[PDB]
């Protein structure tokens, strides 16, 4: 049984960790949660502290504004019976106004103005959130990354619940919110439009995505194996190569014939993964609003 | 047409890419050497990027990449054949020598500091409210290698202290001398430690750090860099 | 030849197979043993699919496609046109991926590294085999396999899965989606975390791990921690090709009705069945 750095075999901890200070307005930090062994013996043990400031509030608040009204409607088409709940809750769905109200926001509340109403509370919920990514890095003075790329997964979700809906004249063309009903939904976009296997941003994006998949367990893999130079300290490797950045350049080189750097890796993943949702998003952006049909605009790219 | 403009756009897109992202790594390791340390003739179709600048935060400097290269160090192996691509033979004790997997890289001489420029990694006993929290406690513990006899007794353990984790077991000899085991290469059971990839015998030779309650960067590759080592070259002795 | 680093480890050893007799690179790349095999198995394969190629009549890449046996066949062989040919380059393509396993395996030993990268591979290969050789097997055929051509393998994954009506409803399909996103997720936060920390601000010094906790802290109540996050890349990947093999693995042999359909042992739940209101 040689040991593989998947589970820790000791768990040590010390006084909590409030963390850097660094123009973060300290007011706004809660104080430590507890500390789970469980989550422990994975990753860190210490829950906590949050910085909960205004944006923070705006954003938890109509998110949790979202979440209730999809589960009030959840609860309607239930007849307010707990055990109908249970049972149909993959079934049940809050469908958008029907495609004879194009964009107005007329429609009734119980036959899509409740969809509505959730899609605004969740637009501010996200970028209320985007604008919490931004900002914590500021306060603590690191590069935008985050920021930039939750961007890319915003416009897929932009461009399926808001741009293309618009574009196609009607919010009828936007996705439900149930379980199954969006599943039924995306199936039905792709038979619409003449199969999405033949988008070629489609297929990119699957290229992405199980490139993802790909790098993720290469780049994971790597530094787990090369954890016991303290590979994982990926910063300092950054700054004073070690043995341990050398030797996992070396597997790569040795292996496939080029490789990459400790912080190198790092921007192979960003943009691996950020792909997914790049390529995706014009994709989508582009069907019934420029291709009525895949198959028919590939027989003449 | 306006989707195969915008296919054809990203095709463009991905090989600018492709290319900012491989010559983003090359800022290491470039360029390419002959066996003998000369620059390569073929050194590929992609460029060196223009140098950039890490500012280090602790009046700990600069690091500039890509810059000139080279080990800061003597490689003990010679050359096996008479032309490019085979083994270089270790030219005297390899474990002693730092090379093959028992190399180690010539990293700063100074410790990992936290974000207050505290030493990143300390003994527990001088950690201030440091403590095992789970698993079983290896302190007590004799430590065994591959040889299956006992090489001396865990006296502490070495944790970071911004991540809360266990990164070394410090170990006692028959000599009263201590070393750092990586725990990452060691296997902690009820009754003992085991350490395979060393044997009884080479724990005297795992390098030694000139303070006993810090570890520099150049410390931590020599050490990590010994153990490892063991797996190919105390498999006689296994 | 080499980077400014490598010569210090270019040493002798490490080898499963062969002692020191194929122990050299070419270039950059190592040759195991299995450096060897997996040349051999892959050129025999390139070789029988340039052929395949004028057999079945193209030298365009988008057009070349080798099926498998047709159904008719059963687990026999097949005359090399009709489908022989295929079984051959099945058997070459897991020779391949085996090899260049076995061959990561001896660079990890010549580096002292361990083996993490080559048993990742490992799933991928099992999905591999799943599709190939595990689902058809227990299947009667080689003709439930997928065939090798760029385009035709598509219409193989849309012919398998609306055959079973639409495949989202594939219980162990969703957990497995799941787990892609989940990872490309983890990815993008990864990747962007270590940037923004050796990216900083401008003029600014390089920050820490503490600060990479802090701002995780700072955003969501958690960090899972420098050693967690590669813990989690690694799980998050190999779960999801774990639930892609149990996914397919299961469809055609013990589950081949609409996949839609399963959901009713949920809803016909004795305590709720024929309680009325609500969609059922
Ligand atoms: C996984 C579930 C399905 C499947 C569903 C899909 C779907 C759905 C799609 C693809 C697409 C792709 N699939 Mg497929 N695919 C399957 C199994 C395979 C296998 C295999 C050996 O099992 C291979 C080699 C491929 C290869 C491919 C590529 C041609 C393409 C992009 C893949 C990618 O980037 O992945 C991530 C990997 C990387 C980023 C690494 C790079 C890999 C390179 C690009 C692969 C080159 C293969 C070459 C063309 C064929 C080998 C010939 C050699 C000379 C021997 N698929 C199974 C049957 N695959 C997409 C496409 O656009 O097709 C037109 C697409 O939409
Ligand atoms: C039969 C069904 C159709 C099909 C129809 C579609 C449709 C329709 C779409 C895709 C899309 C995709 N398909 Mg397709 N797909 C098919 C077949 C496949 C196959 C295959 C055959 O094996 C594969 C591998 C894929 C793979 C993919 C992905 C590459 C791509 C989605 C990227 C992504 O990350 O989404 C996930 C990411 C997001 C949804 C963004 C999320 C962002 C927001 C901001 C998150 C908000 C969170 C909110 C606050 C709530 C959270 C609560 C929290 C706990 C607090 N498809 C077939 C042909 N596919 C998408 C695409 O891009 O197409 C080009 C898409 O729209
Ligand atoms: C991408 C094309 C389709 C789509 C296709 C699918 C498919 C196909 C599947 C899901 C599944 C999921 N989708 Mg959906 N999904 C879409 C867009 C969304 C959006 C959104 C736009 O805001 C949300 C909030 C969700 C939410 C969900 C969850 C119910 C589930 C797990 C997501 C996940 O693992 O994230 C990651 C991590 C978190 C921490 C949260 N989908 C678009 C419209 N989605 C899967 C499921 O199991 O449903 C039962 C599934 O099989
Ligand atoms: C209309 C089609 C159906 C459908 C039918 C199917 C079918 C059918 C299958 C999937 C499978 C999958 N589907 Mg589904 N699926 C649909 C809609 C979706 C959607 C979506 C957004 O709607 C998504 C996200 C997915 C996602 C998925 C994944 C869970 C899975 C694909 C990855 C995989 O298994 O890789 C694992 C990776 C591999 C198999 C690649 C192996 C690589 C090998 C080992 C080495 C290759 C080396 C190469 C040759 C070398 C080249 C040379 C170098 C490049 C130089 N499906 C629709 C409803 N789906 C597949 C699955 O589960 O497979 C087990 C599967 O068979
Ligand atoms: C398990 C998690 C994910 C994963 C991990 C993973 N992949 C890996 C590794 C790991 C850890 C490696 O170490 C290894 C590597 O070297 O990566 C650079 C690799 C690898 N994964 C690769 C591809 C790959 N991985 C995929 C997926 C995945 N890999 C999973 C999502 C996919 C997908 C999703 O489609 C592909 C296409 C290669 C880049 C590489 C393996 C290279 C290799 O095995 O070389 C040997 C063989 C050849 C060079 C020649 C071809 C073989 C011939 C017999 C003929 C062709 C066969 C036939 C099946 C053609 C099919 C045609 C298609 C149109 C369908
Ligand atoms: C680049 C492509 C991938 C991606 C990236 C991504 N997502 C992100 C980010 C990034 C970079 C964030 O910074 C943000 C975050 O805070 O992560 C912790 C986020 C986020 N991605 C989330 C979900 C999410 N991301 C998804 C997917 C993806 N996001 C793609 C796979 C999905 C899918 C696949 O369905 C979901 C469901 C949340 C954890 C968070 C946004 C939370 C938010 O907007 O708050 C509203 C509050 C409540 C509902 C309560
Ligand atoms: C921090 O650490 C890390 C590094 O290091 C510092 C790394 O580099 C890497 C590696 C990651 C990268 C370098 C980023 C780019 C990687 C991807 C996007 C994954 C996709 C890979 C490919 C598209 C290329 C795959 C190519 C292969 C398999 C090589 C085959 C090439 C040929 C044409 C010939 C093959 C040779 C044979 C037949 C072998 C036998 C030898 C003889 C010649 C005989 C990771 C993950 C890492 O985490
Ligand atoms: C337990 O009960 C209570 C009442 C406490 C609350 C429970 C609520 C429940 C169970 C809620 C269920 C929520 C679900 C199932 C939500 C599902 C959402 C899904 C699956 C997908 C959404 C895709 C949305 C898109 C693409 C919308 C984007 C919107 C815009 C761009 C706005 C313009
Ligand atoms: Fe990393």
């Amino acid at each position: 049984a040689e040991y593989q750095n998947i589970f820790s075999q000791v768990q040590v901890r010390g006084p909590a960790d409030l963390g850097m200070t660094e123009d973060v307005n300290l007011a706004n930090r809660s104080g430590v949660g507890p500390f789970s062994t469980l989550l422990g013996w994975f990753g860190n043990a210490q829950l906590g502290p949050i910085y909960l400031g205004s944006l923070g509030v705006l954003s938890l608040f109509s998110g949790l504004m979202w979440f209730f009204t999809i589960g009030i409607w959840f609860w309607y088409q239930a007849g307010w019976n707990p055990a109908v709940f249970l049972r149909d809750l993959f079934f049940f769905s809050l469908e958008p106004p029907a495609p004879e109200y194009g964009l107005s926001f007329a429609a009734p509340l119980k036959e899509g103005g409740l969809w509505l109403i959730a899609s605004f509370f969740m637009f501010v919920a996200v970028w209320s959130w985007w604008g919490r990514t931004y900002l914590r890095a500021q306060a603590l003075g690191m590069g935008k990354h985050t920021a930039w790329a939750f961007l890319s997964a915003i416009w897929l979700w932009m461009v399926l619940g808001f741009i293309r809906p618009i574009l196609m004249g009607s919010w009828s063309e936007a996705v439900p919110y149930g379980i199954f009903s969006h599943l039924d939904w995306t199936n039905n976009f792709s038979l619409v439009h003449g199969n999405l296997f033949y988008n070629p941003f489609h297929g990119l994006s699957i290229a992405f995505l199980y490139g993802s998949a790909l790098l993720f367990a290469m780049h994971g893999a790597t530094i787990l194996a090369v954890s016991r130079f303290g590979g994982e300290r990926e910063l300092e490797q950054i700054a004073d190569r070690g043995t341990a950045a050398e030797r996992a350049a070396l597997f790569w080189r040795w292996t496939m014939g080029f490789n990459a750097t400790m912080e190198g890796s790092h921007r192979w993943a960003i943009w691996m993964a950020v792909l997914v949702t790049l390529t995706g998003g014009i994709g989508i952006l582009l069907s019934g609003t420029v291709v009525d049909n895949w198959y028919v605009w590939g027989q003449n790219h | 047409d306006l989707a195969s403009l915008a296919i054809y756009s990203f095709w463009i897109f991905l090989a600018g890419l492709i290319y900012y992202l491989q010559t983003e790594n090359m800022r290491e390791g470039y360029p390419l050497e002959n066996e003998d340390g000369t620059p390569a003739a073929n050194q590929g179709p992609f460029p060196l990027p223009k140098p950039k600048t890490f500012i280090l935060p602790h009046g700990r400097g600069t690091l500039t990449v890509p810059g000139p290269e080279s080990e800061d160090r003597p490689i003990a192996l010679a050359r096996t054949a008479v032309s490019e691509g085979f083994p270089h033979a270790p030219t005297g004790d390899p474990m002693k020598d730092g090379v093959g997997p028992a190399s180690w890289v010539a990293r700063r001489d100074l410790p990992e500091l936290d974000g207050h420029g505290h030493n990143k990694i300390k003994p527990m006993k001088a950690a201030a409210g440091f403590h095992v929290s789970a698993g079983k406690n290896p302190i007590g513990l004799p430590v065994r290698g591959c040889d299956l006899e006992i090489a001396g007794k865990v006296v502490d353990i070495w944790v970071d202290i911004p991540e809360q984790m266990a990164r070394f077991l410090e170990v006692e000899l028959k000599d009263g001398s201590t070393r750092l085991l990586p725990m990452q290469m060691v296997k902690v059971q009820s009754n003992r430690v085991h350490v395979n990839a060393l044997s009884s015998d080479l724990f005297a030779g795992i390098p030694t750090i000139k303070s006993p309650t810090e570890v520099t960067l150049l410390e931590e590759d020599k050490i990590c860099g010994y153990v490892a080592g063991g797996l190919m070259y105390a498999a006689p002795k296994r | 030849a080499l980077l400014s680093f490598e010569r210090k480890y270019r040493v002798p050893g490490g080898t499963l197979v062969g002692g020191n007799l194929f122990d050299f690179w070419v270039g950059p790349f190592y040759v195991g043993f299995f450096g060897v095999a997996t040349f051999f198995f892959a050129a025999l394969g390139i070789i029988l699919i340039a052929w395949s190629a004028v057999l079945q009549g193209t030298w365009n890449p988008q057009l070349i496609s080798v099926y498998p046996p047709a159904l008719e066949y059963g687990l026999g062989g097949a005359p090399l046109a009709k489908g022989g040919l295929w079984q051959i380059i099945t058997i070459c393509a897991t020779g391949a991926f085996v090899s260049w396993a076995l061959r990561e395996v001896e660079i990890c030993r010549k580096l002292g590294i361990g083996y993490h990268i080559p048993f990742a591979f490992a799933f991928a290969i099992l999905a591999y085999l799943t599709l190939v050789l595990f689902r058809p097997v227990m299947m009667g055929a080689w003709g439930y396999a997928f065939p090798y051509g760029i385009w035709t393998h598509l219409d193989w994954v849309s012919n398998t899965g609306y055959t079973y009506g639409n495949f989202h409803y594939n219980p162990a399909h969703m957990i497995a989606i799941s787990f892609f996103f989940t990872n490309a997720l983890a990815l993008a936060l990864h990747g962007a975390l270590v940037l923004s920390a050796a990216n900083p601000e401008k003029g600014k010094e390089m920050r820490t791990p503490d600060h990479e906790d802090t701002f995780f802290r700072d955003l969501v109540g958690y960090s899972i921690g420098t050693l967690g996050i590669h813990r989690l890349g690694l799980l998050l990947s190999l779960s999801a090709v774990f639930f892609s093999a149990l996914c397919m693995i299961i469809t055609g042999t013990i589950w081949f009705d609409q996949w839609v359909d399963w959901w009713q042992w949920w809803v016909k739940l004795p305590w709720w069945a024929n309680i009325p209101g609500g969609i059922n």
